[PDB]
RNA sequence: AAGGUAAGUAUCGUUCCA
């Protein structure tokens, strides 16, 4: 099923990004399940500069957030949380905003 | 000294007690240790 | 919906190359007057 | 470039850092065939004799010596590292990176400026010196 | 996304590793 594939790929990409975060073993950067990179504690300047990623990593994280948003909207449709009309309107809002 | 072969048992780097640095996460390879 | 997919086909090799450089065992990373001298 | 002394293996560069106490060891890590590295390996030529009193210059090919790439982040095409009494002297530039000069410059006075500033701050016993010029831009206009 | 790391001296904890 496609929705299963989306829920699978979201976990796979989330694991990839967590590996990229814990590539240098810096535990003060944490990725949530919505693909938002947040500090676990207020960043000291040395650690802030020490944990920075180029534009490519941020672009990958944001496109993963986009696909996660789409997959979660479809899951909402499958779980009866929203209507088919609501699902279509939400998808159009995602792809237009 | 110059013009001498490297010792067999020498640690290639850090033998002088050097300390590496991590300016950013992207640069370099994974720590893998 | 299609527009972001053309954007996807555009950016696919860029990320597939940057990640490959990043996630690998081995990592890799005013010039004419310096040329002919 | 080719005129300056070269180091072939990992032991030699560590010895060159250790075999000196009263000068500064300025090591140009990179590839002497690089257009970038050859741009500044002639600046380092034009001042090697001038700074003989307080500086010695060794060249290192990272491919020939693949022992300091991971620890000192040798992935920019050209890198300059200053060592004093077996201690890496950090230098604060206008750029974000404060451990190396990862770009090849053009003026033979500014590099002597930086080397002498490093020596002056290293005799005191500092670990981070401050460059006179600011490299947050290129002053082009 | 950056161009915003002060450099240090201490005991203590942990962990891999020799």
């Amino acid at each position: 099923d496609w929705v299963e594939v989306g829920l699978q790929v979201c976990r796979q990409g989330y694991n990839m990004l967590n590996l990229l975060i814990h590539r240098k073993n810096l535990n003060y950067l944490h990725l949530d399940y919505n693909f938002n990179l947040k500090p676990v504690k207020t960043l000291t300047t040395k650690e802030r500069k020490k944990s920075r990623f180029g534009n490519a990593f941020h672009l990958c994280r944001e496109v993963l957030r986009l696909t996660k948003l789409v997959v979660d909207s479809h899951v909402q449709y499958r779980l009866g949380n929203v209507d088919a009309f609501q699902l279509a309107d939400g998808l159009q809002y995602i792809f237009a905003h | 000294f110059l013009g001498m072969p490297a010792p067999l048992g020498y640690v290639p780097g850090l033998g002088r007690g050097a300390t590496g640095f991590t300016t950013r996460s992207d640069i370099g390879p994974a720590r893998d240790a | 919906w299609r527009v972001w997919l053309f954007f996807m086909r555009g950016i696919t090799p860029l990320l597939e190359r940057w990640l490959g450089n990043l996630l690998a065992r081995q990592f890799e990373g005013q010039r004419v007057e310096s040329h002919f001298d | 470039s080719y005129m300056l002394p070269h180091l072939h293996n990992g032991w030699q560069v560590d010895q060159a850092i250790l075999s000196e106490e009263d000068r500064v060891v300025v090591i140009r890590f990179g590839h002497d065939w690089d257009p970038t590295c050859m741009k500044m390996d002639e600046v380092l030529y034009s001042i090697a004799e001038k700074v003989k009193n307080f500086a010695v210059i060794y060249l290192v090919d990272i491919t020939e010596v693949p022992d300091f790439n991971k620890m000192y982040e040798l992935y920019d095409p050209c890198t300059v590292m200053f060592f004093f009494r077996n201690k890496h002297i950090m230098i604060d530039l206008g750029t974000g990176n404060n451990n190396k000069i990862n770009w090849a410059m053009e003026d033979k006075q500014e590099m002597v400026d930086i080397i002498e500033t490093v020596y002056r701050g290293a005799r005191k016993g500092r670990g981070l010196v401050v460059s006179p010029k600011d490299y947050s831009t290129k002053y082009r206009y």
